[PDB]
């Protein structure tokens, strides 16, 4: 019945059968989502396909270059502290930031897994005047070797044309040695899980601002659940507090999206990502 | 039935085994052991203690019991008693024979059976009667009127022996009472009271011996109690 | 078995099945009761039918009626408390009292039941002299009227006559609008459930002295059991204490059957009713 | 046999499992758990870690 | 199981059944007696055919004859606590001992068991010179008379020549009333369970020395096991504290058998039996 002396519900039973109703009867009722919402949603492997802006690279000059590693993408970016000082008064505010980053429908799927397994897909807006953007993958190691190519002659390339296509979208696949790669940061030095790749984003002529929106491939998938990530509530964006020289916002971030408004926040003075063993 | 749905105590149906008289009714456990793969020896290598019989308590009964056994002489004439009174069953049951017997029991109800020999040679002569007045504590009234002379004890139920002729004499008296049995516990309501008076005086001077046996037949025994009294 | 967990032996279960014997045999001897009693008794709407003497009217005048209500006859009298003081030496005895009452074999039973529904038997025994007797039912209440008809012309009308047939013997239905009625006293006003009746006993040439005797009639049926009366013990009726002007017997009782003898017990001077408050 | 009428014990004969060498004699309750409805890669998958043999102790 | 809560292993479930093994398997080895011994034990009731010396006769003059119990045999000697004192600084030390007697094969069987039934086997070793030993059996009790025969007419003779055969053996029958008898002393005197038997050995020219060696007959038979008796350590033989005037030995024994070595201990001073009595 609905309560006894064996546990009326552990872990194993509730992934297959629900206890009884407290109406002692049938207590569910027929899936209208397709009648209501129009869609049906049932998996999270379809609902990663959504790309979403990720990152953006500023802080470098007028470069024909942007090298970065791909598992970080997967990854949630960094929440970092940011110390505030009142240009007046000179004292500390502190809230929360993410530095150029943001994370994306993939990132709230990926950081409840372990290990990931398919190709991540990369969609860049540039600036104005950029005419062509390419894109290659390199491994970021020539293992043995003290230092890695700056060219190759046999990588993929691929070449979007912006004034006529304006979302450059490139699709960089899985290449790792084992069956499904590891795709956050750890210290094994051994042998290596994760496939370590860099990719390369040209513009031609060269530019500043390279806005990155990630999603994922078709063949994605994920592999181990482990558990919710750290969150951050997403009201706290909105939520600041006022000193002299402008407002801090308790989240505050930057323009990572080219479409997004630029928060009226000011500068931080200092920043640092919250470790592991910071957590209380 | 006032209806019960019991799941946390086992209806321990078991663990009840009455031996013969006592019911005992357990919880826990009841646990029992000895000597395994117990056999007997047979009954030559032992059975030379016992005869080819068993004595049940009915019989210890059945058993005739000496109640009396003494003589009188010829100066006892008509209607005087040659024997003392015998109240049926008190002064029977109060040998050890029947008393160990009956106890732990409630109640007697069965037929009793007075025998009395007669010792003659074939000189002596005389008659004498055997007679049972009905219930004696209950009209004590009439006792003594009907045992005082022969010609009323005899129209009663009794028997006579001629001292010459018969050597042995036996009146059976049923169980007669306005109840059941027979109280046991506390000896109440003797179904009669044997009586011996003599019909004719002896002849000569020899006296005559006699010998009174008293049983019990069609025996009922009552229901298995303490059997004692306050005081 | 005799023994266990569950209630051995509950109400429900006693009226249908006993408990194993002691002996763990038939515990059972056959009935005999018509074996030497002669007669078997079983149902107590049986015994009912045997006629009591109940109530006498004496402390009225030389009159030619006697009014008084039926369901009170049902009733076991009310017992009073009283006061008997020593002409002599002035202090207070106390002992019970039937007032010219007493119960009936019928009162033994109807008080362990709550309603009744069938017919009472009415048998008067009078003084000599008395010719007649005749007996009437009347409603005791002309509904919605403040007084009630001292005649009737379409009533049941009954003559008996003494120095013909000594004792009159009368028989008064059951009228009552329910089932079954209520014969016990409340102070319930709104509508009723009592059959509210007189019964009139008449004696041509009027007399003083009637003494009633109330039994069941063939229809007569209780309901629902209550349970054992208040009683006392029938051995009180000879206990006395002796005072300076007589006797003072515990259950004091006036001359109600005319064919007892009348107690050496002296009068009291007051008495009480026990009222169900008075109970301790 | 030395006789034993018992009511109030179970016979747990069950709550007795021997794995390989030691036996758990069992009170109470045993509980187990884990990932439902197992299975296992087939052997092109992995098994590039084994010999296509099996080594016993003899 | 092998556990639980109902008694794992009583007495009359150990002689038929054994607990469940610790391997959960078979735990039991196939009989090899006969594949390395040569021979089977199974049973005492063949063991105690076994021959060995019981008692010796000493300590009387140069007789033609020795009478004594047969009985007395089949119990185990008692065990005395000797007295020595040290002929120089006469202080006393204390040790065990049998007066002229030591247990048989025999008496190791006998002493866990209550009855016996059978007859037993006596075998004598003399001295030289000694040309023949006669054996005769008597009631030592003629019942009634305050005393018994010195002669007998129609008892058992039986006559062994030593110089043409060294050992005079005797088999003394089963003569009791009862079907099984008894062979430890008790204070019975009502009537009698043992069978009270003489045995009278004679040798021509008469000797001093009688070397008795006792057995069980073919039909030897003990009946209600009872228990271990009490003993005493074969190693304590060879223990000895020494003294002045020689050694003392725990266990001090006589050359019961003719055929062991005299002991070098001294003789003692007192000689006290064990009593029941004196166990603590």
């Amino acid at each position: 019945s609905n309560s006894g002396t064996e546990q009326q519900n552990p872990r194993g039973s509730s992934l297959l059968t629900d206890p009884e109703s407290i109406t002692k009867s049938d207590p569910y009722n027929p899936n209208i989502s397709l009648l209501i919402s129009g869609e049906v949603f049932t998996n999270f492997r379809n609902l990663i396909k959504r790309v979403n802006f990720r990152k953006a690279t500023t802080l470098n000059g007028k470069r024909i270059s942007d090298t970065f590693d791909i598992n970080s993408l997967i990854e949630a970016p960094r929440l970092d502290i940011a110390q505030y000082v009142d240009t007046e008064t000179k004292e500390a505010k502190y809230g929360f930031s993410y530095f150029w980053s943001a994370p994306t429908t993939l990132n709230i799927v990926a950081e409840m897994y372990a290990l990931y397994r398919g190709g991540v897909r990369v969609k860049v807006v540039t600036e104005k005047g950029v005419d062509f953007v390419r894109a290659t993958v390199s491994p970021q190691q020539t293992y043995g070797s003290d230092v890695a190519p700056t060219t190759h002659i046999s990588t993929p390339l691929a070449i979007e044309q912006i004034p006529i296509k304006g979302v450059a979208e490139f699709q960089i696949p899985y290449y790792a040695p084992c069956l499904s790669s590891s795709f956050r940061a750890n210290s094994e030095t051994f042998y290596y899980s994760s496939g370590r790749n860099n990719l390369d984003i040209a513009t031609s002529p060269p530019s500043i601002n390279r806005y990155y929106a990630v999603g994922a491939g078709d063949d994605m998938d994920f592999s181990i659940f482990i558990g919710t990530p750290p969150c951050i509530h997403a009201s706290q964006t909105a939520q600041f507090t006022k000193i002299k020289q402008g407002k801090v916002y308790d989240l505050r971030y930057d323009q990572y999206d080219p479409f997004r408004e630029v928060q009226d926040g000011t500068a931080f003075l200092n920043a640092r990502s919250i470790e592991d063993s910071d957590l209380l | 039935m006032a209806e019960q749905i019991n799941e946390n105590y086992e209806n321990k149906q078991q663990l009840v085994e009455q031996t013969e008289i006592t019911t005992f009714e357990n919880d826990l456990i009841v646990l029992e052991d000895g000597p395994q793969m117990e056999e007997s020896l047979p009954f030559a290598f032992h059975g030379q203690h016992t005869d080819n019989r068993q004595h049940t308590v009915v019989n210890f009964l059945q058993r005739p019991q000496v109640i009396f056994d003494s003589s009188w002489a010829s100066d006892v004439p008509r209607n005087k008693q040659f024997m003392d009174s015998i109240m049926i069953p008190d002064d029977i049951i109060s040998f050890p024979m029947f008393a160990e017997k009956l106890k732990g029991f409630s109640s007697l109800r069965a037929t009793a059976v007075i025998t009395v020999q007669f010792q003659t040679q074939p000189f002596q002569a005389g008659r004498v009667m055997l007679g049972s007045f009905p219930l004696p504590t209950l009209n004590p009234t009439r006792v003594k009127f009907a045992t005082n002379h022969v010609s009323r004890l005899m129209l009663l139920n009794h028997v006579q022996c001629d001292i010459a002729k018969e050597t042995e004499v036996s009146l059976r008296i049923p169980f007669v009472s306005p109840y059941n049995s027979y109280d046991l516990v506390s000896k109440r309501f003797p179904w009669a009271k044997v009586v011996g008076l003599v019909y004719s005086p002896l002849t000569t001077t020899i006296p005559v011996d006699f010998i009174v046996y008293g049983h019990f037949e069609d025996v009922e025994l009552g229901c298995p109690t303490s059997g004692m009294l306050a005081q």
